[PDB]
């Protein structure tokens, strides 16, 4: 169990390279070996791996072989995302799409004259310290997430069309003082223009823009992403 | 020698039915038979020893209940006799606190049956009924008014709000909930009625945090042109000491360790108080308890290193009670929308599993000291809905599903609510973990017109108002029935007023001593504080 | 007289990362092999997330009941006094959220937690 340090040291004094890291205990492995802080490392956390308690050799072999022979495609995708998003290599993750949206939206607002209300390690917007206080209106607006529906029972002898609606949230976003529950319309217009240019770029053969527009709604819902607001 | 019950029956029956006692059951006869079997010998010819042992049985059994029946427990009183030929302190949470109501017209506290003991509780018994929120402010006002009336200075008389309707150009003294009406003006509420206030020429009594929701004594002149009470001075009601507060109800067993009261009868005790006081006066230095700072995080390496440095020092000399307070996770736990990484609940469970490993190398502390854990603002249950913000005050303890290894590693661990009460031999302690300085500073009411004074004002206000949370339902929602746990009545001797926004201090006032532990880590220094039960303090740090 | 032989317990806006797809889910009325998988893609859901969201819903329900308002009996005006015996007219206050509704909801939570193997939700209930 001590050979990890020896291998890391020999790799350090044999070559100056990037390291692919994949484990459910990324911070623990970073803290166990002190030589890891001296090299640029890219993290590729895909956790929640388990054993079948029997015949684990072929499944772990499959995992390792697909990882090693798909690392090329993984790094190609990471290079594409980085060279499009103006973000360094080691600050990106394959599934961390919300971070790019956060940084670009914050940059656009910084070029504007609007306070970012940026927050870290806390899923609440920064309001100057007032946000930690309990309030009736806020507590009512977080928990009213139910969506109504219409159902008219009966027997129909006529033909009925079963249709499906897609991309409703993006259309709603793009289309359309006194009131205290109102969200700042400046930010709304800023993000509307952002989404419009996003749609235009995704139209002209851009996979990254299409994927980011797809993930926009999940970013909106998820409070774990920074720059969140109820 | 195996006896015949018929030839023993008269000896028991005479003593337990003619001189003293009554209603001996068959199991009582069997227990007395086996007792005679143990103390066998020259019996049925030995007078004194058997009858004095029966008198000792009476002296053991008459105190329990009423002693008019003897069930299978006869062996239990026999064992009591055998064993009659630190302990005596308890820690209680807000969930199991005894419920005592109040009635103004008779001016006595009234016991209320506990829904846990008499109710079923199979599905949902913890839900309070509707009228509790109606009666909670009434009870608070009643207690405050009684406290004001018992004061030596006030024997001048206050007048109800509603009686101010017909007169004018006369000064009055009143008290009531100072808050905001629906329109947006400041008003005083009384069980009779409400009026509008005037602040433009108000001179206050300095040293008080005038916050909406606190009872205030108001002096001014009424005017019937509108509905404006032109105030000239505002002052919080004064306080009272523990002895005078108690003596009005004798020495009630509210936090009863010797005995408890119920709906059938009421109890009292003062004979053992001086005995317990003298017992406390000796071997008190050996019975030391140490508390740490707040917001101690079980995720970063620096806090673990500091805790290991503290534990290696504390292992050789284990204290009696060790209290762990503050939030144990630096990030609030809530719903996880990612299935690719470690879930928040699993990470929270993992944070405590390391503590079980770190306690394995300190067997002295584990073996000789009990553990106390107190939830913080953003533990599992609160931050589940409040997401790290303030919420309901009677917080549930840490769930048992996330502490399955601490209870096996250590032989004495207790999880309590945010307000918790411990009853020593002659001391009662309340611990209350939350922020007060910012709450009072931000919502301080304005009047048109060196860091030790802020804590002075905080202590003075919190002791004069006599309630842990002098705020309305809008700011801090409170459970409808458990509000009695937050009432500051028969005020405790010592308050562990943990606050992350106030400097450490050791103030004492009005017969009550208050201690204010700070954050466990600050400016690359770690600080923890130990209190000697002899009204002496010590502060120690390890870099 | 015919009635509905089953109750309803719906969790709104459950997200599938493999599709960025948003839909509700009924823990009582919907058949199995659909609670544990996405509607469009046939990818299994994570169970502890489901149980955590159920706990979130239950705690939010309890808080919402505890933070309710009071309404008069005869007239339906809202209570506007921090302390008062009853309405200026005849009638006593009643809560907007009745007790029987939340009692039945807790009962259906018990039934749901008993049908499937949900130890964490059982421990969540047992701590009350
Ligand atoms: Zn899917
Ligand atoms: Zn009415």
């Amino acid at each position: 169990y001590r050979r990890l340090s020896q291998e890391t040291t020999k790799l350090k004094e044999e070559r100056g390279f990037l390291l692919l890291l994949q484990s459910p205990f990324i911070t623990k492995l970073l803290g166990t070996i002190r030589l890891l802080n001296q090299m640029p490392i890219v993290k590729l956390s895909l956790n929640e791996v388990l054993l079948p308690q029997l015949n684990w050799q072929p499944t772990l072999l499959k995992k390792l072989v697909n990882h090693v022979l798909s690392s090329g495609s993984w790094i190609s995708h990471l290079i594409k995302l980085s060279q499009y998003s103006n973000i360094p290599i080691c600050n990106l993750r394959l599934d961390s799409m919300d971070y790019i949206i956060d940084v670009l939206y914050a940059r656009k607002l910084k070029k504007e004259n609007i306070v970012l209300w940026w927050n870290e390690k806390a899923p609440l917007p920064d309001h100057g310290g007032i946000q930690n206080d309990f309030d009736l209106n806020t507590s009512w607006i977080m928990n009213d997430s139910e969506f109504p529906k219409i159902n008219n029972s009966g027997v129909y002898d006529n033909v009925v069309l079963d249709v499906g609606v897609d991309n409703l949230t993006v259309n709603t976003i793009l289309t359309s003082e006194f009131v205290h529950d109102a969200f700042s319309n400046d930010a709304l217009n800023v993000l509307r223009g952002m989404l419009k240019e996003w749609w235009d770029e995704a139209l002209k053969e851009n996979s990254t823009a299409d994927l980011l527009v797809n993930s926009l709604a999940s970013w909106v819902q998820n409070p774990n992403a920074k720059l969140f607001d109820g | 020698v195996k006896i015949q019950p018929p030839l023993l029956r008269p000896l028991a029956y005479r003593v337990l039915s003619r001189k003293y006692g009554l209603s001996i059951k068959s199991d009582g006869l069997s227990a007395l038979a086996e007792f005679v079997g143990t103390n066998i010998g020259a019996n049925w010819r030995q007078g004194p020893a058997t009858i004095k042992f029966l008198e000792q049985f009476a002296a053991v059994w008459k105190q329990q209940e009423r002693g008019l029946f003897i069930d299978q427990s006869g062996v239990k009183e026999v064992i009591q006799e055998m064993k009659e030929r630190r302990d005596y302190f308890k820690v209680i949470n807000a969930s199991q606190q005894q419920r005592f109501s109040y009635n103004p017209h008779k001016m006595q506290f009234i016991f209320v049956p506990n829904k846990k003991q008499n109710g079923l509780g199979g599905i949902a018994g913890f839900l309070p009924d509707i009228e509790d929120k109606v009666q909670m402010f009434l009870t608070r006002y009643y207690l405050t008014n009684d406290r004001v009336m018992r004061n030596e200075n006030f024997q001048m008389s206050i007048t109800p709000i509603k009686n101010l309707l017909g007169r004018d150009a006369q000064n009055f003294l009143l008290l009531g909930l100072l808050n905001k009406n629906f329109k947006g003006n400041w008003s005083l509420e009384d069980p009779s009625g409400s009026v509008e206030i005037d602040i433009s020429q108000t001179i206050p009594t300095q040293g008080h945090y005038y916050v909406p929701g606190c009872m205030v004594l108001v002096e001014g002149i009424y005017y019937s042109v509108g509905n404006k009470f032109h105030v000239t001075s505002m002052t919080l009601p004064p306080g009272e000491r523990r002895e005078i507060t108690l003596e009005t109800i004798g020495n009630l067993d509210l936090l009863g360790i010797h005995g408890i009261s119920n709906n059938n009868f009421i109890a009292r005790l003062d004979k053992d108080l001086k005995i317990r006081l003298h017992l406390l006066e000796k071997e008190l230095t050996d019975h030391k308890f140490v508390i740490l700072g707040a917001n101690l995080f079980l995720d970063d390496l620096k806090i673990m290193t500091a805790l290991s440095k503290i534990l290696q020092k504390l292992n050789d000399d284990p204290p009696t009670l060790l209290i762990w307070q503050g939030s144990f996770t630096s990030v609030p736990v809530f719903a996880s929308m990612s299935s690719r990484n470690i879930s928040s609940s699993t990470q929270f469970k993992n944070n405590f599993d390391a503590l079980a490993t770190l306690l394995s190398r300190f067997d002295n502390l584990t073996e000789n000291t009990t553990m106390i854990f107190i939830p913080g603002p953003n533990d599992l249950w609160g931050s589940m809905v409040s997401l790290g913000a303030s919420g309901t005050l009677p917080q549930d303890p840490i769930p048992s599903a996330f502490t399955k290894k601490i209870n096996k590693v250590c032989k004495n661990v207790v999880w309590s609510s945010n307000p918790t009460r411990i009853a020593y031999l002659s001391q009662e302690i309340v611990i209350f973990r939350d922020d007060l300085s910012g709450r009072f500073k931000r919502h301080r009411l304005e009047f048109p017109f060196q860091k030790v004074q802020e804590t002075r004002k905080l202590v003075k206000t919190i002791l004069d108002q006599g309630h842990l949370s002098p705020f309305l339902d809008s700011l801090r929602p409170i459970s409808w029935d458990l509000d009695h746990t937050l009432t500051l009545c028969p005020i405790p001797s010592t308050m562990v007023l943990c606050d992350t926004t106030s400097a450490q201090f050791d103030l004492t006032y009005n017969g009550c001593k208050v201690i204010n532990p700070g954050s466990f880590i600050h400016n690359r220094r770690a600080r923890y504080m130990e209190y000697v039960p002899s009204s002496k303090k010590t502060i120690q740090e390890e870099i | 007289e015919f009635k509905d032989p089953s109750l309803s317990l719906v969790v709104p806006d459950f997200l599938c990362e493999y599709c960025f797809f948003i839909s509700d889910i009924d823990f009582c009325k919907a058949a199995p092999e659909s609670i544990f998988s996405c509607v469009r893609c046939h990818k299994a859901f994570n169970q502890v997330l489901l149980q955590e969201h159920l706990i979130q819903k239950l705690r939010s329900d309890i808080e919402s009941y505890l933070i309710q308002d009071l309404r008069c009996s005869r007239c339906h005006k809202v209570k506007r006094d921090y302390m008062s015996a009853h309405c200026p007219c005849a009638g006593a206050w009643e809560g907007t959220l009745p007790r029987e509704s939340i009692v039945q909801k807790l009962n259906v939570f018990k039934q749901v937690a008993k049908y499937y193997g949900f130890d964490i939700l059982l421990s969540c209930i047992a701590d009350l």
